[PDB]
DNA sequence: GGGTTGGGGTTGGG
């Protein structure tokens, strides 16, 4: 009943896999792990990746203890610029020396679509990956609860 | 010590709450979407005059004390406190509202948050405002909020404050999520 | 020359504004775009769809939107999905047309309002649209252009980007208002004459006293320094000293005095009083007109004004010259209007600074900086003007003087004293007792009713004889809960009974409304005459008297109740329509928007659930047209419903439990509705047409049983029939009669005006008074019997005509406040009855001259009023117009472009477009010369113009005479190039213009327009 | 918006409905013939079909709904209620914006049905034709509910809390009391 | 601790 759910790269990986394998469902992008879902909460280092010939989209990288996921980032058309949390992670990655951090991201995934991330920001705290660690499990253990 | 609730939690406890009950909460959330549709802002006395009388040329004279007054801005927000759980919307008043314009920006001073939205919304610069506003989305904080069932217009409602706004540590928030899980896997 | 059209397109309106640089339909902007291809196969439906909607944007942004090569289009996602991704773009943005009824939390969007506009939005149309686009380019087009999208003949709905009603949007000091709108209608008594108790000329019976209660002005911060606040408290002292030494019994005596038979009439009034049986109809007349004959003159009030003021304030206040200015001006003060009020700066721009002689400065800028010294100086004067004023003159009048204005004597003012008023006040109780009016307990009203709905107060009208009460719902009890007033309560109900007025019109029964619709009736009334071959006629006109009041609620209610035009359920919604205003299109100085060409106003309906032929549901807006220009509605998010069960319990409650008070006096009605109330005409007009169609059967086939033409309308409680026989007309006022005695109602005065004569006694008509008239009037409009024509009625004497007209005047906005000002009292009715279909030329000629002939009359005092301030000390209107002839300039200005625009109009609304350019050229010379011959005649004696202003004016109406016969001229040689074909029309105007020769000169037209 | 559906009355359409369908069903049906009263006393089968008149129409929130089994849940204000629909063919005429949950909808015509099950009568109200205006996304929290797919347990539960619920319990079982004593 | 939308303007018919 809540559109929004915390979980990290494997469990992208399995979901994605799952619903690949089987697509007998619901005639909708939405997702199904113990119901719809359309946000995500994830906490991992950030690295950007050089596409070719690819203006418009711009393609991340969400590197974690559990696994990798590709995201798209989009920028406006009117004029070309960036949006300003990632110029911020830019200016903050040329400043000390081109070291890539922790961010803690909320993106946005559909079915037969790429994964949209929306904003991040970057955390300097590792108390922060616990946090994110307990806080997936007890809204697993909400989600499976309420299901039954 | 402190005891923390879900928005789930506060949402269940008002709709169950009859009208004229209040109660208090403290939630670890984020403030995000604030409006300013409606006036930002009014106008009140030093004395706390109930009926401010509207003049023309910026004149302003109080009846709860009954002297020439300055004018004395009054800042009203709006926006929307949101866990991992859930979203309402609450009421942000003058200084709650003056501390996060301070926060954002250490500029302007406290109680100058008021004034100097005033001028800008005057004398026509609303971007500032709204980059302003912007860059408070997804800011993290403790909440102290209350709700109040209470009858508007022979009509009932829930209206949801805010007291106060603490920065945002993640240990005791972690700490508290651990014997909450802890708790769940016992039972 | 720039020409006003009945057609227009909006494509062709919006490329002439300038702040738009790209505008054109989304088909061209797709071939542009290269999205779509002229080969590619399309429905038609989405063709025209294409076709017909309207985008624009600020700027050029075609390149931006090329087609790129990069990546197909193909769409996966919902059209939703694309629309909340959009609104999430749109981020902080508040004005935006898809942004209405909805809110965006985070990167979620809420819907909570209704919204009628979200069906095109959402409609398979705008699927395919965006299934061409693509999601990233629909996300930025719903942002960076503006949607129309024709729904309608002529009519636009806008359904994205920025909302339209945005383009229609360092201090400096305001002086303070006289609060002269507070004298009137006072009908509070005291035993001993002078001022109320709660004055601070009472409550003082020490500085201190006077310094609380004077605060508000003792404390201001105009005041340079505190010796200025102690001499202005000292001065006060003075003055509230002299003040209790008046003799105002003297005073009332020596100026205003009471009739000698006042003694006389307080003993009648009281023997009617006590009377048990009903008084004699021809005696209360008789002393209601004795008691409305002792008012008091403007000059007995002034006098008496100008002792009370010269013996209470010091001369020193003022000075010596300004106490002198300001007594004078009080004479104009008192004579000034109903609707009417001085200004401080009246009184300013007239004394001197420097009279004062306790003005103190604390720095010496007295020889530095004048200019600033005397404006601080005004800053106080203007007060001591405000404060003198409002507290001494204002009190005074309130509390001495009952002031109003009569029934029939327009805006015009009067004074009477208490007294007399009081001695009224009782007489009118006696009468409305025994009529209409009880005295009531509040045991009996419920207490549900009584804490829901306000009460009402009563006002009273002096009448030629007898009175006229008026009765308000301004009031709203600050108690138990209560915020609007009854008519904010019941505009719901006002609406939906507005709604009924619409089949109202023509399905059960003969009632009109508004000046179209007597126009249309009108029309074809005299199409079927001339259908006929022009035969004799014959009218009668009459009407009910008190139609209010004698309104059964009992029917009313069952009515109400077993009528089925009234539907169970309805729902509002609210809308903004932007409709093209009465100024001709520019050709291509830059600084134009859209205010110049579009008039903004808030519209509601109320629409049922029903699959109606209207089908509101899909555009959620009902309007009426009179002509092909387009129109643009934006809609709203704040729905209402409301149900029949509510209407029925308002109507019950005002019918039985309506509550009045009066001097303390609760009053209830015993039968009828209250006027006042704004469903109160529409009412009546039901209730009466269900009797009129209940007597009324024969006229339903009397056209087709013996073939006569006849016409009945009914206007509120006022009847007009005309018709071809005699013997319908009789047994029209028979089933009229007849119907009247049964439903138990009566005409006023029993007196008809009718066209014939025929003897009464066979019809039981003995008690009528036949009036016969070879003319009829109905509604102060004048009806040709011969002709069929029809022209307004105007006054005849200066003296009528200023009794209805308020001047109000202010610096700042004079030339628009003119230009305004005369072009209402030109369009104000000429244009309702301009039709050509009614009126040849010769009575359109006719009806201009007499209308223009009434209406400079009535503007003469705005001029006169004008040349009360002399134009050369303002910079704004001396940089434009020089510094010797400043007024004048601006009056011929003024009246030039006036006089251009309202012929401009005229010929819109005369001809079609398919007339020659010729033609309308004469034509709008022809009117532009009656205009100013008859301008000019008029001010010709005057004095004030009788030298520099003439002149101009007489070159002005020579450059219009030789203008028209130049055109006249040359209209036959470009007629006798054979290149155009001349329709019926055409061949009359032509015939008319020979005939009339207007060649050679106007001689031959003036005896035939200028007939009275 | 909860006022605008709140001024609805949907209980007095409701009672006026169920008071014509009893009517017609007692004027049509005094024929009183044993065998006849018999033979229509069956298991699981309607008896009668009482199409509401065009004043009765109203527009309520589409909070769920359940294809298995066709049913779908209405809501306005304090109360919801728990209908069926004839068919798929009612969604599909609906011109549903995205889905048929959250969008607001005004119900075109409806009809009461009557059936007799487990030696009692169970009155059912079948959506007949639906029409979709716009879609609201505003969760309403109704503390009060009446089941119309449960008979009387589903519909006299929760009565006591709400007076215009008793009073169209009592009408219902009452109508069920008429219907009973006249068939049996 | 807040809260329809308060005005501005005044002509011609009823
Ligand atoms: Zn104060």
């Amino acid at each position: 009943p809540q559109i929004t759910v915390p979980l990290n790269c494997f469990m992208i990986n399995q979901i994605v896999k799952a619903a690949k394998e089987n697509p007998q469902a619901h005639s909708g992008n939405h997702y199904e792990w113990y119901g719809a879902f359309e946000n995500a909460i994830i906490t991992a280092k950030f690295e950007f990746l050089q596409s070719i010939n690819d203006s418009p989209k711009i393609m991340g990288k969400l590197s974690d203890s559990t696994g990798c996921i590709e995201v798209v980032i989009q920028k406006s058309k009117m004029s070309d610029e960036l949006p300003e949390f990632v110029q911020a992670y830019e200016i903050e990655l040329q400043n000390n020396g081109n070291r890539h951090k922790y961010v803690r991201a909320m993106l946005k995934m559909r079915k037969n679509a790429q994964i949209q991330l929306l904003y991040f920001s970057i955390v300097n705290d590792a108390n922060e990956i616990s946090r994110h660690g307990l806080d997936l499990c007890l809204r697993y253990l909400q989600r499976k609860h309420g299901i039954e | 010590q402190r005891i923390y609730s879900s928005i789930e939690e506060i949402i269940q406890q008002a709709q169950a709450s009859e009208i004229g009950q209040k109660k208090e909460f403290y939630v670890y959330g984020n403030l995000v979407s604030i409006q300013m549709k409606n006036k930002l802002y009014y106008y009140r006395c030093t004395c706390q005059g109930k009926s401010v009388l509207k003049y023309h040329g910026d004149s302003f004279f109080c009846e709860s004390c009954q002297q020439f007054i300055n004018p004395q801005v009054h800042l009203m927000l709006r926006a929307f406190v949101q866990d991992s759980t859930g979203t309402i919307p609450v009421m942000i008043f003058d200084q709650q509202s003056s501390q996060l314009i301070n926060q954002i920006d250490p500029s302007i001073h406290v109680q100058e948050a008021g004034q100097y939205v005033k001028n800008c919304i005057e004398n026509g610069q609303e971007e500032i405002i709204r980059q302003l506003f912007s860059k408070l989305d997804f800011a993290r904080f403790i909440f102290e909020i209350q709700f109040e069932n209470k009858e508007f217009n022979n009509e009932q409602e829930i209206a949801y404050k805010v007291l106060k706004i603490e920065k945002e540590n993640i240990k005791e928030e972690s700490k508290y999520l651990l014997k909450k899980l802890e708790h769940l896997i016992n039972n | 020359k720039q020409m006003l059209t009945r057609k227009e397109d909006l494509l062709t309106v919006l490329k002439q504004i300038s702040a738009l640089k790209y505008v054109s339909n989304l088909y061209e902007f797709l071939l542009a775009t290269e999205k779509i291809v002229q080969t590619s196969e399309l429905d038609t439906q989405f063709q025209e769809f294409l076709t017909t909607t309207i985008i624009a944007s600020e700027q050029n942004l075609v390149e931006n939107y090329k087609q790129k090569y990069n990546q197909p289009n193909f769409s996966q996602l919902t059209i939703k999905q694309v629309i909340d991704d959009s609104i999430i773009l749109l981020g902080n943005k508040q004005n935006y047309v898809q942004q209405i009824g909805t809110t965006t939390i985070g990167f979620y969007v809420e819907y909570e309002n209704i919204n009628l506009s979200r069906q095109t939005l959402y409609s398979s149309n705008f699927r395919n649209l965006l299934n061409i686009f693509g999601e990233e380019d629909f996300k930025y087009f719903l942002i960076d252009f503006l949607v129309f999208t024709k729904v309608e003949q002529n009519g636009y709905l806008q359904v994205a980007g920025v909302c339209l009603n945005q383009y229609f949007s360092e201090n400096q000091y305001i002086y303070p208002e006289i609060q002269r709108s507070q004298i009137f209608y006072c009908n509070h008594m005291g035993r001993e004459p002078g001022v109320f108790k709660s004055s601070f000329f009472n409550y003082s019976e020490p500085q201190t006293i006077i310094k609380k209660t004077l605060l508000k002005e003792y404390q201001s911060k105009n005041f340079s320094c505190q010796e200025e606040r102690d001499l202005f408290l000292e001065f006060t002292e003075k003055i509230v000293q002299n003040f209790h030494n008046i003799n105002f019994n003297y005073l009332l005596k020596k100026f205003c005095k009471l009739p000698e038979n006042y003694q006389s009439l307080k003993s009648q009034v009281k023997q009617i009083v006590q009377s048990e049986n009903k008084a004699n109809q021809q005696s209360c007349e008789n002393l209601f007109n004795s008691l409305y004959d002792t008012e008091i003159s403007y000059k007995q009030i002034t006098n008496f004004l100008r002792q009370i003021i010269q013996n209470c304030v010091p001369n020193q206040l003022l000075g010596k010259k300004n106490f002198k200015v300001f007594l004078e001006k009080l004479y104009e003060f008192v004579q000034m209007k109903r609707f009417e009020n001085q200004k401080v700066l009246d009184y300013i721009c007239f004394m001197d600074v420097f009279d004062v002689e306790w003005f103190v400065d604390l720095k010496n800028q007295k020889f530095t900086q004048k200019r600033k010294y005397i404006s601080d100086k005004r800053k106080i004067l203007g007060d001591l003007i405000v404060f003198i004023i409002n507290k001494i003159v204002i009190p005074v009048l309130r509390y001495n003087f009952y002031i109003t204005e009569k029934h029939k004597e327009g805006s015009q003012i009067f004074y009477y004293r208490k007294p007399i008023w009081k001695l009224v006040s009782k007489l009118t109780i006696v009468k409305l007792e025994e009529e209409n009016l009880e005295k009531v307990e509040e045991k009996l009203i419920p207490e549900d009713s009584f804490q829901k709905y306000p009460q009402g107060k009563l006002r009273i009208i002096p009448k030629k004889g007898s009175f006229r009460p008026i009765m308000t719902f301004l009031r709203k009890d600050k108690q138990k809960n209560i915020k609007l007033n009854l008519n904010q309560i019941l505009m719901d109900s006002q609406l939906v009974f507005r709604n009924l007025k619409d089949m109202l019109g023509q399905k059960i029964g003969y009632s009109v409304f508004d000046n179209k619709q007597i126009s249309e009736k009108f029309a074809q009334f005299i199409e079927k005459w001339k259908n006929k071959g022009r035969p004799q006629l014959y009218y009668v006109t009459l009407d009910i008297k008190k139609c209010y009041d004698s309104i059964d609620q009992m029917k009313l209610l069952n009515f109400f109740n077993q009528s089925d035009l009234i539907q169970d359920t309805y729902f509002i919604n609210k809308y903004l329509l932007f409709q093209r205003n009465k100024r001709p299109l520019l050709q291509i100085m830059d600084n134009i928007n859209f205010p110049y060409y579009f008039n903004l106003k808030e519209r509601q309906i109320a629409y049922s659930l029903y699959d109606d032929d209207d089908q509101i549901l899909q555009k959620g807006f009902k309007e009426i047209q009179s002509d092909d220009r387009p129109f643009i509605v934006i809609n709203q998010d704040k729905p209402r419903c409301i149900t029949k069960d509510i209407i029925h319990n308002h109507l019950k409650h005002i019918s039985q439990y309506n509550v009045i008070s009066f001097n303390k006096v609760k009053f209830r009605q015993k039968r009828g509705i209250p006027q006042g109330l704004n469903i109160s005409g529409v009412l009546c007009s039901f209730y009466f047409g269900k009797l009129e169609e209940e007597y009324t059967q024969f006229l339903k086939n009397a056209e087709q049983v013996n073939g006569s033409i006849n016409l009945l309308m009914r206007l509120t409680d006022d009847y007009l029939f005309i018709s071809d026989s005699q013997q319908n007309a009789l047994n029209l006022i028979v089933q009229l009669q007849n119907c009247a005695n049964n439903n138990g109602f009566m005409f006023n005065d029993q007196k008809i005006t009718t066209n014939f004569q025929f003897p009464q006694e066979d019809y039981n008509l003995e008690h009528f008074k036949i009036s016969v008239q070879n003319e009829c009037q109905w509604i102060g409009k004048s009806i040709d019997m011969n002709t069929l024509e029809i022209k307004s009625i105007q006054k005849q004497t200066q003296q009528e005509i200023n009794q209805t007209i308020n001047v109000a005047i202010s610096i700042k906005n004079l030339k628009s406040q003119l230009k305004n000002k005369l072009r209402s009292l030109f369009l104000n009715q000429l244009i309702d009855y301009f039709n050509p279909n009614i009126n040849s030329f010769e009575g359109l000629c006719r009806q201009l001259y007499h209308h223009s002939k009434a209406t400079v009359m009535k503007f003469y005092p705005f001029m006169t009023k004008l040349f009360q301030i002399d134009l050369k000390k303002s910079k704004q209107y001396s940089v434009q117009y020089g510094k010797e002839n400043t007024n004048e300039n601006f009056l011929k200005d003024i009246l030039y472009y006036t006089v251009e625009d309202v012929c401009k109009i005229l010929c819109y609304l005369q001809f079609e477009d398919e007339i020659n350019s010729n033609i309308k050229e004469i034509f709008k010379n022809l009117y532009s010369w009656i205009m100013w011959d008859i301008i000019v005649s008029y001010l010709k004696k005057k004095k004030q113009f009788k030298g520099y202003l003439n002149k101009l004016l007489q070159k002005i109406r020579k450059s219009r005479f030789f203008y028209l016969k130049e055109g006249c001229k040359s209209l036959q040689l470009i007629l006798s190039q054979q290149k155009y074909q001349l329709n019926k029309k055409e061949l009359e105007a032509i015939e008319f213009i020979d005939l009339n020769n207007l060649i050679q000169d106007i001689k031959t037209l003036i005896p035939k327009i200028s007939a009275k | 918006m909860k006022l605008l559906l709140q001024n609805q009355n949907i209980f007095q359409k409701l009672k006026n409905t169920l008071n014509g369908c009893i009517k017609k069903f007692y004027d049509t049906y005094q024929d009183l013939e044993q065998m006849q009263k018999f033979e229509m006393i069956v298991e699981d089968k309607l008896l009668f079909r009482y199409s509401c008149s065009q004043s009765e129409m109203f527009s309520a929130q589409i909070q769920a709904h359940y294809l298995e089994k066709r049913v779908l849940q209405l809501t306005d204000g304090n109360v919801k209620y728990i209908v069926n629909f004839r068919d798929k063919g009612v969604l599909d005429k609906a011109n549903f914006f995205d889905t048929p949950n959250n969008s607001l909808v005004i119900i075109r015509q409806w009809s009461y049905e009557i059936y007799y099950t487990k030696n009692t009568f169970q009155i059912n109200l079948v959506i007949d034709e639906m029409r979709c205006i716009d879609i609201i996304t505003t969760i309403f929290y109704c503390k009060l509910e009446l089941d119309f797919t449960q008979g009387i347990k589903g519909i006299s539960k929760s009565s006591s809390f709400s007076n215009q619920i008793y009073e169209y319990s009592a009408q219902y079982y009452k109508a069920i009391q008429l219907l009973k004593k006249l068939l049996i």
